[PDB]
Order: structure tokens, then C-alpha cells, then sequence
């Protein structure tokens, strides 16, 4: 609780869709040298040996993710050897948790400058590559009521009573503020556009955005569980007073299967002077929390309250909330429960209108979120996802 | 390493020993104990020494025949000595699961054939044997069963039997047709699954086609005489094992499956099979087969075995055993059934008499009406003859054997009469009275009526001797029970007959003595009814159905309360009413029945009328009816849902003890299989008697246990859940 | 701001490769039940209070893949707001989720904490998770990728370590760990692994050879000629090293760490979070490094990682009672011991990998609970602990005994 947090660079990859996405044909190794590489060419006189720490967060560890992907990283963008190289997993949240993790170890006093980010190329390696501790497990999967996420989005939509067109209509609006925030320029400095050892370009734009996407359109698409296991049964064998889930969750209201990196620079105050950078934003708070593990994506709203409690804070004091897009009716919950204004939320579009690569997406919306305080001249910011097994993380940032 | 229970400083032999001249050897399993072949520890003694001696001697043995002296092969673990299994006695149970699976270890890595000739049932411990052979050959014959059916007693096929099968057909296969379940199949329906690999028409033939089998496999397979498959270098698990991507994308669905079709009740055995099935296919044979007694030793110390065993095993044996029937009374075949009423009973009725070979007369009040009746089972032939289990000469010969009427005197020759017309005392009297002159004068007057005393049934008959009540339940093509009422009158003989023909019928029976509502209908009654009260004290509808689901019943309690109908409920408590009322006594009612008069009132009395606690849309049920929220102001109570579960299991169980007490169950084997059997009472309970000393909750097990919690939810929800004096001390 | 105490460090026995006491034992149950002991030791302990579980783990796929720490928040029926982060930094996994524990513990953010790791070698075999600097070629020939097992062999070569010397160590090693075990030293912290019905299924580290001599060392064969010569992985090396000539291939399976099965658990938290709970602090964190070395001769890192903790915590070799660092090979421990001039009795005191096995992922948390063991023990103030890891890292961390 030392020594301030702050933030130097936030910079990020396009994303690549799933099927015949441009990102399909790169390593994702290759997308977190890539971002390193710019990070370089933006200040060519760093001393990289002040660099502590590589932090990603990375979903499926495995394959080409595996072997600690952040230590391959350092050592294939030729870093110095000191610089280190973890890979952390809290699956949705993975990417915030490393910025908090690297945030916190700057605080802790022991590291000066580190680099937090993510990196998940889905079109390479699926979601659930890794196996699971749970799944490999019918003894405990059984005890512990497994049921997948989106099924619990589903359940949020029937206990909360969002209707189909309600969930819809946040999916056409994430789709209507992503394509502004693109037109207007507000990425212009921030997504990096990957290319290939000889220089050409592979990918500028998030590829897996709509930005035609009608009411009716939305309404045509057909639900995406009715998994074709029994989990809606299970899931009701816990909310016993519910009778039937209604789906009402798609494609077009989920968030994207694509393939991304972000990269985070954070130091103290000292680190990023003596290094001659200019600081962006502060942490000002960290915090973990969770709900029910059935209706697994509920966590954010307590980890939220914890992180503004922490810092002293009102959702008044919040300029700009930013909460991942993992699905329409989390997004609604959570904007019912803490009565966030509208205008206040995912300002520049979310995952079901740019995707959602998992490991790196929390680095992603923190990244946007440290541009959109910049641009609007605000103060504020808030940034949480839900996570597996029904964790929440939260960072509330302001603006220097 | 050892292949015996003992290692330090005398049970008697089961095996006969045979080497023949080429080196095969055949063991001839015949205990000399009993007319079956258990897996005891006289077995394990015999089979050890047995294997000892095939080591010793393996220089000239060529092969081995694993063989049966009795009319079945081997029947299976020794149940009386794992009923009685402690916890503090796993270790034990565990070290004789290994050890038997060590002698079945050495035999399957012998170097050399194996082969199993199975003249008769293979069951549980006993295909567990042929398992563990290279080579199994059935004989075809009557009656021969095959299959690991552990999981019906709330155990696992903890011989090696999970294990096998694994490596055998997969994980998926292995569970959901052999393990998951415990289904017995014939011998042609064994081959055909891979259980077994040959058949030969009679049992005489085995031994020389097994040695046969050996002697051809020897020349033909020189180098993979006496492996396994899964003991090869190149194994594949069919399927995949876990970390192959195919079986990885279904994998984590199996657990979630397995709990949406056990709807949540806790029964550890299907769980603890699915969890053996999986952890063993991630490691080699030997880790998998420990695992495998890690998770025998888990259940069979466990209560749900134990209830499972009590009821299945012991209770049911008893049951068929004649244990409820009149000791010195013989035969007395039956000619021609004859049937009064053709709804869903009497169709039904007469649809398991015709199946079971008897000539049937289905009288109803008209032609078409009766001919309706028939119709239900040229429905289920239809069914039967599609789904494949029946040929069209047979199903034709079955139904040529219903003849529908609407006239009396075609009750000419009939020998049994089963009645099951209208739930009306003056009707049945008339109806009886129509042809007590025109049956044979020695037959059976059979009623099925779910509450009226027999006794008064009995009085529209001249001979009351041959009254009885003779009570199905529906749907009678399913419902296993026969529930066996004797009115005051009603004699030994006739009691002895209803019996006979129950067996005859291929279902269950119990005895009970005349009482009003008898055992099941009193029993059901007491579930459904606290169902109704939570509805009225304010619990939601979806709580109340997950609550009955979730304990183990068949049927959440409002669905049920649809199918009985709420005017019968009505007139079954306006008749207790009665006779309180008339004894000079006041009534005191159970909060059900202002519930149930509440639903009449509203022209929602049950399915029968197309409306009640569901909605019923073109003879199907459709959801929940959404005005009963409104009506009873659902969610206003909030309980737990255990508090709910035990209400319902705890009526039933306090009912069950005062029908023993009143004498109307003559013995707690009735109780339990009457329950389980008869009204849908939870498997995993062993009955509603056994519940009552099987009991196990957050505080304790056994009939101490029970009588604290009945305590609990007395002073929660009311008196009528104080335990009857019997159960105190 | 806040200082971070230890108030609990436990571990499972570490069962063998082959024919192993834990190999029917998912890593999942290695956890629970090492979270059950720590519940077993303080029943009113309010979990509501931990905020996060970290664990180690080097080789997070199948049995160890999904989150593993999630999984054992979720399978011990903790709380769900009890977190749950697998975290990979090679050997180091255990003593990083330490660290990192430690860190958050003194940002003010986290209270309470979990943190350990766990490795099941014979269930999940080290690089069954893949990766691209071994698997993808161009930056596996960027990396110059060489086994760690090469770079040992190295510096032994460079150091003029010879086969006599690094099997002395081994011996040395044996008896240490047989002389802890027989003392008692780990009857507190070796928690017993039972089945479900509460069978024993191992109680020791069965990987420990106490009878062990100079002769038998000597016999063994050295282990890393079969990647060296049919890999080319040697040559690769002498581009790098070209001054030398030839590699001294003086590594064997007795002198080098034992793949082995085992978890670890350490219970960190502030003085406020443990005051509030009555938890006894056993220990404080003094202070965490992270640095490095060439990624050629691969385990070189332990040194200047040690050097920048000393000199964060304003202290010198001899401020230190104890040193711990892992025994991923003899030559990795004799060169450290050397360069830091190290005296010999206070090093590995109770003994190492080469004994008791190298579960990746736990490793770090063993060591480091050992210690805190040790120290006590012997009544001293101070112990460093460090670990060398995987294309050059190097991880130190000093506690002081409370
Ligand atoms: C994305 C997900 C819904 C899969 O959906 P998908 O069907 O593969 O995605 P697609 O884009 O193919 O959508 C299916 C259809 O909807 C259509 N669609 C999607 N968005 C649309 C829009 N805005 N307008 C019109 N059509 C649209 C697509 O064209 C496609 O049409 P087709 O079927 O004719 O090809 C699901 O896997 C998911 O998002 N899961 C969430 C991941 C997560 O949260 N992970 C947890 C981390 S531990
Ligand atoms: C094999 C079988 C179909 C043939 O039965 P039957 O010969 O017509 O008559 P029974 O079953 O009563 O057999 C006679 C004796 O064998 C005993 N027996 C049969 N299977 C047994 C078992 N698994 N354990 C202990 N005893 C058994 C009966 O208790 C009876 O004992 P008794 O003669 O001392 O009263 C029948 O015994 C049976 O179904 N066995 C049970 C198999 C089973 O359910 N498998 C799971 C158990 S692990
Ligand atoms: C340990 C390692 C050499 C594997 O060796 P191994 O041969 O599988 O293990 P063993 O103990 O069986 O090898 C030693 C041989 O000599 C015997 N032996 C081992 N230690 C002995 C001792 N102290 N005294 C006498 N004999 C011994 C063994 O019985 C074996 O002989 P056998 O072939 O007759 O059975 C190697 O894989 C290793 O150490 N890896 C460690 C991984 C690591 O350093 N960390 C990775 C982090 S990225
Ligand atoms: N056990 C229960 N039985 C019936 N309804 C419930 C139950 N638990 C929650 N609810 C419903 O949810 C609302 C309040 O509980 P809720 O806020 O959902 O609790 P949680 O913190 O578990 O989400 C009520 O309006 C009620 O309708």
C-alpha cells in the first residue's frame, strides 16, 4: 500500500474472428511480440532492463499457449533475460488480473516496471484445450453443480425477467457504439494492427463487429443451448423455485469466439520518470469477490461494490463503467442492481460486438477505458468481468 | 501380492480341480454350502489356492475352463456378509475386494486361454469371473441371466466389473448399457452387446467347446493366446479415454446427465460407478481396478446399500418366498379371469392376465365400451410389436384371449373375477350381484378399490369366504404391486389363490388386513396431503414438485394429485370425517383439505376434468397453472427445501409404523416393498419401514435419529409428524 | 504499508514416479485435502475473511487444467468469494504464488490468502501442456532451446564440478532428509493423504533412498546422454559456450531433483487479518526478487535473484541463518553455494529434491514451508529461499522468524 500504480501504455491487437479470421494463421505468441514491438517503437530509448515482470493472463495454457507463454514472450521479443515471464489463469478476468497482480506487486514495493497483459488466440485453441480439474472429475463435478455459463445467463434473463428483445436491443446498441467509437477515431492510437515477418498487414480492425445489425435481424437468430446435456435441469434442481429457464441468449447477443492480445505498461511514479514516460491513469483499487456458482456469472456485482467501498467511492463518483460483454443479461443485471446510468456503460461498444479472447480481454476493456477518460476529459473509471465458477474482479482507474 | 485373506496361523472348498491330458485344466465351481455359487469367503479360499496351484503347475497347463456345477454359473457377492459392513470396517472391505481381484488378475495374465463356460445365471461377482477369462461361451437355455446388476442393491461390480467393461466397450457404453443401471440380459442379448462372445444350444456342449475354443486359439494366436486386449501394446479405449478430444467435448455432460435423470435424489451408487468409470480410464489396469475397491468400500459402508440390500435382497426374497402367504393351502389353477370395468384398471387388468397366458372376459355396460378397453391393449401390442420385443403370431394369440362384452351370462366358466368398476359401495354391490350366479361356484370375487373396506364389499355376496380385495395400481402394464385385502370373511384358501395368481401375473404381492384405505392408499395419502399443505401455507408450486423429485419419488406430489382425482381426496375425508362425527368424536382435519376444497371450488379438481394444479391441453399435461401463485400466495414461505423432502418422506414413514401397529402390515418386508413398489416410495430408502430405522440427516443415523427429526418438524409444522409410542423408548 | 505474516505452511508426502503411492489421486484431491487439514487446525476460522487462492502450477492441462485453484475453492465448498488463480512460473510456480500472495497481501487490497501449488508428475508429465519455445521452430531456434538437465551438466563442466563432487552432494542430501524424518521435524507439516472411506494411502516421502552410498551413486548412469547426443542439444549449447570444449555429463538419477507427486498450502495474510481470526504468526515476509541469467545454461538464475532480495532487505550472506534452494540438480546447488559463498551447514539442512522429490508447481511452497519449520526449530531469525527455473529465471524470497 505503498508506492501508486500507474499506467504508461495500454495497447491492444485488432481481434480476429473464429471461422476465416485473419488471426487464424498467427501464433499467439506472435500477437504479444507483435504488441511488444510497438511498445519499443513508441519509446526506443527505455531501459528494458528495469522491467521486472511479464504478466499474462492466458485461458487455455496449453499447446501453443503452453510453457508459460509470457516467458516466451520476453525471451522470443529478445528482452532482457531478468525481465521474468508468468502465466496466470482466472479465466474471464485473467487479463485485469494481471494488471491488478502487476499493479499490486508495484504497491508491494518489490517490483518497479511490469507488464501486464493477455493474449488468447480461440480459433487456435478452444475454450476447455485444457481440460479441466472439474470436468475430468464426475465425482466432483457432481457434487459442485456444474452447469455452463451461458446457461446462467439464460437463468439471469428468467429470474430477472429480460425478455429476448431486451437482451437483443443491448446487443444492436454494443454493435451501434462499437462501430461509432471506430468511425470517430477513439482506437485510432490503441488497437495495433498485426502483420506478418515481412511487414504486411494481416489485420487493423476488429473483425467479428456488425455494425449493420438490425432489430430484426437480432430477432431471427436461434438460441445456442435450446448444450445438449441436462444442465437446465440441474441448474433448476438449485433454484428449485423457478420453473422453466427461458433462453433467450444467441450469437448475436453473446459475446465473440476471436483471437487477441493486450499488453499494459505499470510502474510507480519513480520507474516511469526515470524512464522518461508519461503516466496515463492510477490504480486507485483493486477487488475480488463472487456470487452463486450456478448462476456463475453474478460475481461482478459484489466485487464491484467492494472496489468502490475500498476507495472511499459512490457509483456517482464513476465517470465510465466498463463491464465485459460475456453475455446480454449480465450486462442488464448488473446494470439493474447498482442502477448505472446508461450513458455511463460500455460507451465504446463491448465482446458481442468486437469478441471476447479471453485471457486478454480484461486488459483490452481496461486499455479502452484508460482512452475514453482521456478523450472525454473525465476522471473515473470502473472496469469488472464475471468469471467461471462465479468470481467477480474490479479496478476502479482515474486519469492523471 | 498374496491371493488369501489370511497370512497368519478353515472354510471349505469350492472348486474341483480336473487336468486333462492336453494341459488344460478345468475348475468346476460347486460349493457345497448352497444350490448357488456367491462370492464368499469359502470362494475366495478355493479360487486362491486354486490360482496358486495354476502357478505352481503352469509348465503344463495349457489352458484353463472356468466352469459351474449347479444349475447357474455364480450368482454374485455374499450379500449377508456385506449388509453388515461398519464403517470402521472398510479397510477390510477394501483388502477383500483386492484380493479377489488379485486371484481374477493372475488368472487373466496367466500366458494362456481362459475360457468360461456359463451353463446358467452369471450375475454381479459372477460375470465378474467370466469377465476376467479370454473367452466367454453361454449356453442358450431357459431362465439363463447375464449381467452386473450391483447398482440395484446400491452397490458397484467392485470385482473388477466397472474396470472390464471400461476397457471392454468405453466409458459411455460400459455405463449406460451395462453399469449405470445393472440390467440383466439373455444369453442372446449378452452376445450381442459383446458380454459374451458365443452360444451353444445346450449346456452339455460348453466344457468341449471351450476346450475346443483353447485348442484352436493356441495354434491359430500363438503369440496373443491368454491377453486382453487392453494388455496389448497398441490398445485402443473404444471411445477414447478422458484426454482424447472426442470423448473431452461430452465428458463433462455425463455427471450433469446422470443428476437430471436421478432428478437430484440421493442415491451415491450411480455417482460413485460414473466416478470409478472415469478415474480408472486415466490410469493403467491395476490403479484403475484399486481405485475401483476404493469406491466398493465407499458404498458398501455406506446406509443406501444397506437399506438397498435389506429391501431388494432380503425383503423381497422373503416376499417371494410365500412369507405372506397362509402356510398349509396348495394349488389351484385358474381357468377363465373374468374382469368388471374397462378404464384404465380393468383394460389394464385385463391386459397382464391375457400377457400371462389366461383366457379373459372384459365385461363393461356396453360393446363399445368394453371393446375400448381391449383397445388399451392393442395399443401396447402395437407398441410391442414396433420396439420388437413380441412376434405378430404371439400378439395376435394375446389378444385372441380378451373377449369383450356388455352381457352377464358371458361370465359363464369364469373362475376369478376381478372388479374394477366405480369407486361407489352400492354399485359394486349391484355389479357383484349381477354374476355371483352365473361364475363357477368355487371362484374368486376379486375387487380393486383403492379405499373402501372390503368387509362391507363382501356383504353383496352370498359366498363372502371367496371376497377379497385384489387391489392394481396404475398403470397395471407397469405398476409391479399387487396389494392383497382380507375382509373379515375372507378365507386362507382365497388368500392363497389372489397369491398365486399375482405370481402367475409376474408381479409383486403383499397381504394386508381389512382396513379403511388398506396400506397404500392410506400411505400415498399422507405424501400428496403435505404437499397440498405447503401450497396452502404458501410455498411455491415449483419448490413443492422439485422437493418431490428431488426425494426420490416417481412423480413430483401436484402431478400426482391430478391423476387421483380431488373429488376422491374429497370423499375419502368427508368418509373419516364420518365416522369421527358419528362416534360421538370431533374431527380434526389435515390442512390438505381446505387446499383441496379450495381447487373443487374452482373447477380445478385434477386431470379427469382437464384442470388442476396443472394445465392440460389436448390429453397432454402442458405447465404449471399460473393462477395458483395468485391463489395461495406463493412465496410467502420460503423453507428449506431438506424441511420440505422430509416432511413428505416423514408422513409416510410415521404412517407406515401405525399400520404396523394397527396391524394391518403383518410384516416390515410388506411395508418396504409395498412402498416401494406400490406407491412410488424413494429406492434408495429400502422402504418406508426401513426408512424409519435406516434413517441418516445432519444429526445422526438410525431410529434415534429419525425420532429426533420427526421431533424437528413437529415443532416446525405440527403434531402430526410426534413419533407413535412404538418408536420411543 | 502492511506487513505479510505466514500463519500456516503444510504439505502433502510426495509420492514416486513409478509404481507411486499417488498416482490413483487426482492433483484436485491433493488440495482439498491439505485445505480440509488447515480447516482440521482452526474449525472457527471465518473463510469469508480469505479472499484468494493462488497455486503453482507448471503443467495446468487435464487433471490440472481449468483453474485448479478455482476448482479447490469449489470442491472444499469454500466460500465463492474465495477467488481461485493457477499461476506458471515454471519451478518457481510455488514460491511466485507465495510472493505474489505476500504482495497483495501488502497492497492493502487482499486480507487473507491461499496460496501454494501442487504437481501430480505421474498423472500430468512435465510438458504434456506443450508451448512454442520447445514446439514451434523458429523460436525454439530463436531461444536457442536447450534442457535444463544440459545446462546443469554445463555448469558443472565450467565449474570444474566433478562426478565425485555432485554425488557427494546427492549423499549428502539422503542423509539430511533420513536425519529430518527420524527427528520429527516434519510431523507438523506432512499431512498424510487418505482415500475417501479415511484409508492411508502415503505418509512419507517415498521417493528417499536413506541408504544411500558414495559406492551405488557411482554406478549409476548419467542421464542426460540420450537428449545430448540424439538431440544435438550439446552442440547447441558449445555454440553458445565456445570456449568449451566438451560437456561433462555428470548428471544421474541419483543426483538429480526426483519427479514426484505432492501439493503444498501456505495461509499468508496482515497482522490486523490474523489478530481478527486468533492465528499465531509464525513468520513474516521480508522481502520477494525476481531476476535472471542466461536461458542457455538455463539454471544459473538463483544468484542475482538472491543478491537483489539481500540488497532490497539490506542485508548480506551472513544476516542468514538459513538457505534453502531447490535441488533441481547437485551443480545448480554447488555453484550457488560457491558464488554466495554458502557455508555448508547452513544450506538444505534438512535436506532436498534429490531426497524428496521436485513437484514443479509445489516445490517453491514446500521449500518455503520447511523453513519456516526450521527456523523455528532451531529458534533462528531468518531464512532465504530460492529457486532457479526455466529459460533463465530466478525467484528469492527472505522470512523472519515471529
Ligand atoms: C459465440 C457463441 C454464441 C457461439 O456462437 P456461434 O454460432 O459460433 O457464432 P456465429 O457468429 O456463428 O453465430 C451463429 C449465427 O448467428 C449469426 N449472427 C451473429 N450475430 C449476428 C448479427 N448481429 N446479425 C445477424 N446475424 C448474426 C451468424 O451470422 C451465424 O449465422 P449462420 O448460422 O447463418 O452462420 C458461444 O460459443 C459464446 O459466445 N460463448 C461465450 C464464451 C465465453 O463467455 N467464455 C467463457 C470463458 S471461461
Ligand atoms: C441366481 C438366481 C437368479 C437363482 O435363484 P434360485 O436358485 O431360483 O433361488 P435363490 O435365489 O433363493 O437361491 C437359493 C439360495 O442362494 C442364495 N443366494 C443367491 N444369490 C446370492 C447372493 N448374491 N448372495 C448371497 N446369497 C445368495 C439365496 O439367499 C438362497 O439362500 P438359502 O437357500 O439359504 O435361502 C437368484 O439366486 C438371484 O437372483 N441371485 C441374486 C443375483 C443378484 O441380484 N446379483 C447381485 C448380488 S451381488
Ligand atoms: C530424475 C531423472 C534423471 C529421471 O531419472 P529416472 O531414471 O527416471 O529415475 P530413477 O531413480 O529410476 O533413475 C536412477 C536409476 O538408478 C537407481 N537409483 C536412483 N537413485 C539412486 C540412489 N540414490 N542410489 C542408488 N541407486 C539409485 C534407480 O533404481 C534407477 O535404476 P534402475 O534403472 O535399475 O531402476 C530426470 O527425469 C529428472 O531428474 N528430471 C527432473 C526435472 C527437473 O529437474 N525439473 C524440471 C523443471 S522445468
Ligand atoms: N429459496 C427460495 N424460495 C423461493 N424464492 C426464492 C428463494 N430464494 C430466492 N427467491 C426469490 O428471489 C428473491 C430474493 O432472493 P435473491 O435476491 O434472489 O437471493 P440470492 O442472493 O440467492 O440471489 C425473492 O423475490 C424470491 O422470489
Amino acid at each position: 500500500m505503498s508506492e501508486e500504480a500507474f499506467i504508461y501504455e495500454a495497447i491492444r491487437t485488432p481481434r480476429g474472428k473464429q471461422k476465416n479470421g485473419s488471426l487464424h494463421e498467427v501464433k499467439p505468441l506472435s500477437l504479444v511480440v507483435g504488441l511488444i514491438d510497438e511498445l519499443r517503437k513508441r519509446h526506443p530509448d527505455l531501459d528494458e532492463n528495469l522491467i521486472s515482470d511479464v504478466i499474462l493472463g492466458c485461458v487455455s495454457p496449453v499447446g501453443d499457449q503452453g510453457g508459460d507463454i509470457a516467458r516466451a514472450a520476453v525471451l522470443a521479443s529478445g528482452m532482457p533475460v531478468t525481465s521474468g515471464g508468468v502465466q496466470l489463469n482466472r479465466f474471464c478476468a485473467s487479463g485485469l488480473e494481471a494488471v491488478n497482480t502487476a499493479a499490486q506487486k508495484v504497491r508491494s514495493g518489490w517490483d518497479d516496471l511490469v507488464l501486464a497483459g493477455g493474449v488468447e488466440s480461440m480459433s487456435r485453441v478452444p475454450m476447455g484445450s485444457d481440460g479441466g480439474a472439474m470436468g475430468l472429475d464426475p465425482a466432483t463435478n457432481y457434487d459442485v453443480m456444474f452447469v455452463p455459463q451461458s446457461i446462467g445467463a439464460d437463468l439471469i434473463a428468467t429470474i430477472e425477467g429480460f425478455s429476448r428483445e431486451d437482451v437483443d436491443a443491448y446487443a444492436l446498441r454494443s454493435q451501434q457504439k462499437a462501430a461509432e467509437a471506430w468511425s470517430g477515431g477513439y482506437f485510432a492510437k490503441s488497437v495495433v494492427p498485426v502483420r506478418d515477418q515481412n511487414g504486411l498487414l494481416i489485420l487493423d480492425h476488429d473483425e467479428h463487429m456488425r455494425p449493420d445489425t438490425t432489430k430484426e435481424g437480432l430477432a431471427k437468430l436461434k438460441p445456442a443451448f435450446e448444450a445438449l446435456g441436462g444442465f437446465d435441469d440441474v441448474a433448476l434442481q438449485k433454484y428449485h423455485w423457478v420453473e422453466k429457464i427461458n433462453h433467450v441468449h444467441t450469437g448475436g447477443n453473446s459475446s465473440g469466439i476471436v483471437d487477441g492480445a493486450a499488453l499494459v505498461m505499470i510502474g510507480s511514479a519513480a520507474a516511469g520518470k526515470l524512464q522518461g514516460l508519461t503516466p496515463r491513469a492510477r490504480i486507485v483499487a483493486t477487488a475480488t469477490s463472487g456470487a452463486d456458482p450456478v448462476i456463475m456469472l453474478t460475481g461482478p456485482t459484489p466485487a464491484t461494490r467492494k472496489v468502490l467501498d475500498r476507495a472511499g467511492l459512490t457509483v456517482d463518483d464513476i465517470d465510465l463503467f466498463e463491464l465485459n460483454e460475456a453475455f446480454a443479461s449480465v450486462v442488464l443485471k448488473f446494470q439493474k442492481d447498482l442502477n448505472i446510468p446508461d450513458e455511463k456503460l460500455n460507451v465504446n461498444g463491448g465482446a458481442i460486438a468486437m469478441g471476447h479472447p479471453l485471457g486478454a480481454t480484461g486488459a483490452m476493456i481496461l486499455g479502452t477505458m484508460v482512452d475514453e477518460l482521456e478523450r472525454r476529459n473525465a476522471r473515473r473509471a470502473l472496469i469488472t468481468l464475471c468469471i467461471g465458477g462465479g468470481m467477480g474482479v474490479a479496478t476502479i482507474i482515474e486519469r492523471v | 501380492s498374496s491371493h488369501h485373506h489370511h497370512h497368519h496361523s478353515m472354510p471349505d472348498n469350492t472348486i474341483q480341480w480336473d487336468k486333462d491330458a492336453d494341459g488344460i485344466v478345468t475348475l468346476t465351481m460347486d460349493d457345497p454350502s448352497g444350490s448357488t455359487n456367491v462370492m464368499n469367503e469359502a470362494y475366495i479360499e478355493s479360487m486362491g489356492k486354486a490360482v496358486d496351484r495354476l502357478v505352481a503347475e503352469k509348465d503344463s497347463i495349457t489352458g484353463v475352463v472356468v466352469a459351474s456345477a449347479k444349475k447357474t454359473f455364480f450368482a454374485g457377492g455374499d450379500v449377508k456378509t456385506m449388509i453388515q459392513a461398519r464403517p470402521e470396517d472398510a479397510g477390510d472391505v477394501f483388502n477383500t475386494v483386492e484380493t479377489i481381484k488379485r486371484q481374477l488378475r493372475t488368472l487373466e495374465t496367466l500366458g494362456k486361454p481362459v475360457v468360461a463356460a456359463i451353463n446358467g445365471a452369471a450375475l454381479g461377482g459372477g460375470l465378474e469371473i467370466a469377465l476376467a477369462c479370454h473367452h466367454r461361451i453361454a449356453a442358450d437355455v431357459k431362465g439363463s441371466q447375464l449381467g452386473l446388476p450391483e447398482v440395484t442393491l446400491g452397490l458397484l461390480p467392485g470385482g473388477g466389473g466397472v474396470t472390464r467393461t471400461v476397457r471392454m466397450f468405453g466409458i459411455q457404453n460400459a455405463f449406460v448399457s451395462v453399469l449405470a443401471q445393472g440390467t440383466r440380459f439373455k444369453p442372446a442379448k449378452a452376445k450381442e452387446i459383446g458380454l459374451v462372445d458365443e452360444l451353444v444350444a445346450t449346456v452339455e456342449e460348453l466344457v468341449p467347446a471351450a476346450k475346443a475354443w483353447i485348442k484352436e486359439e493356441l495354434k491359430a494366436n500363438p503369440d496373443g493366446a491368454g491377453v486382453q486386449p487392453w494388455d496389448k501394446k497398441g490398445y485402443k479405449m473404444p471411445g477414447g479415454t478422458p484426454s482424447s478430444p472426442g470423448l473431452a467435448a461430452i465428458l463433462p455432460s455425463f455427471p450433469s446427465n446422470l443428476r437430471k435423470q436421478l432428478k437430484g435424489a440421493p442415491m451415491p451408487a450411480p455417482r460413485a460407478i460414473l466416478a470409478a468409470a472415469v478415474e480408472g480410464a486415466q490410469v493403467d489396469f491395476d490403479t484403475a481396478s484399486r481405485i475401483e475397491s476404493r469406491y466398493f468400500a465407499s458404498l458398501v459402508t455406506g446406509q443406501v446399500a444397506k437399506n438397498m440390500m435389506q429391501a431388494f435382497f432380503f425383503d423381497l426374497q422373503a416376499i417371494n418366498a410365500g412369507g405372506s402367504r397362509p402356510e398349509g393351502i396348495g394349488k389351484t389353477p385358474i381357468k377363465r379371469i373374468g374382469v368388471l370395468g374397462a378404464g384404465m384398471m380393468g383394460a389394464g387388468i385385463a391386459y397382464v392376465s391375457a400377457k400371462a397366458g389366461y383366457e379373459v372376459v372384459l365385461k363393461d355396460v356396453s360393446l363399445e365400451a368394453a371393446a375400448k378397453g381391449k383397445g388399451y391393449s392393442e395399443k401396447l401390442e402395437a407398441k410391442a410389436l414396433e420396439r420388437g420385443r413380441t412376434t405378430q403370431e404371439r400378439s395376435d394369440a394375446l389378444l385372441a384371449r380378451i373377449t369383450p362384452t356388455a352381457d352377464a351370462a358371458d361370465f359363464k366358466g369364469v373362475d376369478f373375477v376381478i372388479e374394477a368398476v366405480f369407486e361407489n359401495q352400492e354399485l359394486k354391490h349391484k355389479v357383484f350381484g349381477e354374476i355371483e350366479d352365473i361364475v363357477e361356484p368355487n371362484a374368486i370375487l376379486g375387487s380393486n378399490t383403492s379405499t373402501l373396506p372390503i368387509t362391507g364389499l363382501a356383504t353383496g355376496v352370498k359366498r363372502q369366504e371367496d371376497f377379497i380385495g385384489i387391489h392394481f395400481f396404475s398403470p397395471v402394464d407397469k405398476m409391479p404391486l399387487v396389494e392383497i385385502i382380507k375382509g373379515e370373511k375372507t378365507s386362507d384358501e382365497a388368500l392363497a389363490r389372489v397369491f398365486d395368481y399375482t405370481l402367475a401375473i409376474g408381479k409383486t404381492p403383499i397381504v394386508v388386513n381389512d382396513s379403511r384405505g388398506f396400506f397404500t392408499s392410506r400411505v400415498i395419502g399422507t405424501f400428496v396431503n403435505e404437499a397440498l399443505a405447503m401450497l396452502g401455507e404458501g410455498v411455491e408450486p415449483a419448490s413443492i414438485e422439485q422437493a418431490g423429485s428431488q426425494a426420490g419419488y416417481p412423480a413430483p406430489p401436484l402431478q400426482l394429485s391430478d391423476e387421483l382425482n380431488l373429488e376422491l381426496m374429497h370423499k375419502i375425508a368427508v368418509a373419516t370425517r364420518k365416522g369421527v362425527e358419528d362416534a360421538g368424536g370431533t374431527y380434526q382435519p389435515h390442512p390438505a383439505e381446505a387446499v383441496v376444497e379450495k381447487m373443487i371450488e374452482l373447477g380445478r379438481s385434477g386431470r379427469l376434468k382437464g384442470a388442476g394444479f396443472y394445465e392440460y391441453a389436448d390429453g397432454k399435461r402442458s405447465g404449471l397453472w399460473p393462477g395458483l401463485r395468485e391463489t395461495f400466495k406463493s412465496g410467502s414461505s420460503q423453507p428449506p427445501l431438506q424441511d420440505m423432502i422430509d416432511r413428505m418422506l416423514f408422513a409416510e414413514a410415521l404412517e407406515t409404523q401405525k399400520c404396523l401397529d394397527e396391524g394391518v402390515l403383518t410384516s416390515t418386508a410388506d411395508a418396504n416393498i409395498g412402498s416401494i413398489m406400490g406407491i412410488g416410495f424413494p429406492p434408495w430408502t429400502g422402504g418406508s419401514a426401513q426408512f424409519i430405522v435406516g434413517y441418516s440427516g445432519p444429526a445422526g443415523t438410525g431410529k434415534a435419529a429419525f425420532v429426533a427429526r420427526a421431533r424437528e418438524l413437529a415443532a416446525a409444522y405440527g403434531d402430526r409428524f410426534l413419533p407413535p409410542e412404538s418408536l420411543l423408548s
